[PDB]
């Protein structure tokens, strides 16, 4: 998922 | 904390952009301002590796194609290749050695050293429309310095 600051956290398919 | 990633594009020190050359290859060429959307967008993850003030361990992937850049010994040659991965498992903090690049910033330019192959770098040729490859030097005629443009997210 995209957090509030624009980082993608976790694998590409969460 | 889970692995974090940012979206970005690469441009070599001679202003060449990076595009898909085929299903498992990247090539480098000058794109006109209107053709910039043909350039590949990388998913750059901050992975486990050596604790350094200079070297930042990263993995570079192509999300839409489920591919990661990886360094493997092909016969007698250290080789840059695009490898398919399961998107349910990748990216992760503990990326296998072949996927790890040490991102180093020098005179405001970036170099990507293979962790698997120290002193080998993501490289482009000076010539137009040539593949992106793993080069055994940050010196010589080949290009190993890039600028990164982050993509809104």
């Amino acid at each position: 998922f995209w957090d509030s600051w624009g980082y993608w956290y976790g694998p590409w398919d969460c | 904390a889970p692995v974090r990633s940012l979206n970005c594009t690469l441009r070599d020190s001679q202003q060449k952009s990076l595009v898909m050359s085929g299903p498992y290859e990247l090539k480098a060429l000058h794109l006109q301002g209107q053709d910039m959307e043909q350039q590949v967008v990388f998913s750059m993850s901050f992975v486990q590796g050596e604790e350094s003030n200079d070297k930042i361990p990263v993995a570079l992937g192509l999300k839409e194609k489920n591919l990661y850049l990886s360094c493997v010994l092909k016969d007698d040659k250290p080789t840059l290749q695009l490898e398919s991965v399961d998107p349910k498992n990748y990216p992760k903090k503990k990326m296998e050695k072949r996927f790890v690049f040490n991102k180093i910033e020098i005179n405001n330019k970036l170099e990507f050293e293979s962790a698997q192959f120290p002193n080998w770098y993501i490289s482009t040729s000076q010539a137009e429309n040539m593949p992106v490859f793993l080069g055994g030097t940050k010196g010589g005629q080949d290009i190993t310095d890039f600028t990164m443009q982050f993509v809104s997210s």
